[PDB]
DNA sequence: GCACGAATTAAGCAATTCGTAATCATGGTCAT
DNA sequence: ATGACCATGATTACGAATTGC
């Protein structure tokens, strides 16, 4: 689905470029040349602060694919 | 947790034992002693291998999973 | 011959990720005579920060030469 | 696709329990699609054999369209890890803090309407609801 | 190399392979799960000493591997 | 520090444990 | 006689060093 050698399905990095590239020649566009940058920490995950204690009734939720969303 | 407490006693002692991957005995290897910050495994295994001296068996060496006691 | 105090920690890349973050790195690259700004990321004294280098001036730190001269 | 071959099994599964007859005849079977009612019907008289072939056959479909899905989940899980990596080709550091930070103050954002809705319908004050939040979940 | 020497961008896909099955396959590819060769291959190997994976100084007594076509 | 290349992210507490101190619970023999 | 004080084991804290996702 991605048009790549088998081996880079260990790596997500190739599996993404190889599927815009795709993408982007099926138009005829052309794909900049990868650059530098830093290695660089950034915020992250974030955690809320629950108090030990006893929970009896509770009720859930959650984000379908947060991040891509 | 009484009763548990109860039975775990009567329990085989190669069935209750803390499970532990024993490795870097040698540094605490002092006189076959434990050393200065020995983990619990390592000063079980070094126990062994003065309990077991003179009885000719297997002994332990860096790298081999224990059952600390 | 491009100098200034503490130059390459707070002056020069401050400019170039300036430059690159408004203008694109194709005028950020205009600073060298030659058109080659390479950045090297490297500071391993604590990893912390990221030191550059414009082919064609020869950036000297001054913080750096009153610290060693 | 993977709840219309889903379907498929369930309905071929009745017709094998229910329903049987001699037909030598193996005709060719749609793939990816649900079969149309009149054709499953002149095909319910299949004994068990030819049912076995049909049933086969959706389950290799079935497989297939599960396999698909979870490329695709896969691949969408690990878009954001992969625009975070500086050796990826895409790489802008603005981009992944903008979109960690949002998430951060989306998830604080709805527990604190989750806080201020609860408190009015139970009438109660300043009571932190919240229990324990991920990034995403709560 | 030479136009990273000026300084220009280079663009286009720089690893070849994902540009070869771009432009030789093109369309969607279909594929058969009979006709890929995968092999499971598992060893064991007699020896007094523990398995060395670099030295490889015993002979080879069993082995085993499995075709799937 | 020396081009050239796989990019699964280091670090935070989590949790451990031993050396030693401070401190406390208690006995041995004493002034009485 | 009767504690009273010096000497002798538990007890907990803190510090220093080591992995784990």
């Amino acid at each position: 689905y991605a048009k790549m050698p088998f081996s880079g399905v260990m790596s997500p990095i190739k599996t993404w470029d190889a599927i815009i590239f795709n993408s982007l020649k099926g138009e005829h566009k052309v794909i900049p040349q990868q650059g530098s940058h830093v290695k660089q920490s950034f915020p992250g995950a974030f955690v809320f602060e629950p108090k030990p204690i006893a929970r009896r009734y509770i009720m859930s939720f959650d984000l379908t694919s947060l991040y891509p969303s | 947790y009484k009763n548990f407490e109860k039975e775990y006693r009567q329990l085989d002692y190669k069935v209750i034992a803390e499970v532990k991957t024993a490795n870097d005995i040698a540094k605490y290897d002092d006189k076959g002693w434990p050393g200065f910050k020995c983990p619990f495994h390592i000063r079980g295994v070094l126990t062994y291998r003065r309990a077991v001296s003179g009885l000719g068996v297997a002994p332990i060496l860096d790298g081999n999973k224990v059952m600390v006691l | 011959i491009f100098t200034g105090w503490n130059i390459e920690g707070f002056a020069v890349p401050y400019i170039m990720n300036r430059v690159k973050m408004i203008l694109g790195e194709r005028s950020m690259k205009r600073f060298s005579p030659i058109g080659r700004v390479k950045s090297k990321l490297i500071q391993n004294m604590y990893g912390s920060k990221e030191i550059y280098s414009i082919d064609g001036v020869s950036i000297l730190d001054y913080l750096d030469l009153y610290k060693k001269f | 696709k993977m709840f219309a071959e889903e379907m498929n099994a369930e309905a071929i599964k009745k017709i094998i329990m229910k329903g049987a007859g001699s037909c030598s005849t193996k005709p060719e079977v749609e793939r990816y699609v649900k079969f149309s009612d009149d054709f499953l019907n002149e095909l319910s008289n299949y004994t068990e054999s030819v049912l076995n072939s049909l049933i086969e056959e959706c389950e290799k479909a079935a497989t297939l369209a599960n396999t698909n899905q979870l490329n695709r989940k896969i691949l969408i899980n690990s878009l954001y890890g992969a625009l975070g990596n500086i050796h990826f080709r895409y790489y802008d550091l603005r981009n992944a803090t903008a979109i960690t930070i949002f998430g951060q103050v989306g998830i604080q954002w709805i527990a604190r309407k989750i806080n201020e809705y609860l408190n009015k319908v139970c009438g109660t004050n300043d009571e932190d609801f919240i229990a324990a939040g991920d990034t995403d979940s709560v | 190399k030479r136009m990273e020497d000026i300084g220009l961008e280079a663009l286009g896909m720089n690893d070849f392979k994902l540009a070869y099955i771009s432009d030789t396959y093109g369309s969607e590819i279909v594929y058969d799960r009979k006709f890929v060769r995968v092999a499971n291959c598992d060893i064991e190997v007699t020896g007094d000493k523990f398995p060395d994976p670099m030295k490889a100084e015993y002979e080879i007594d069993a082995i085993t591997h499995y075709d799937s076509i």
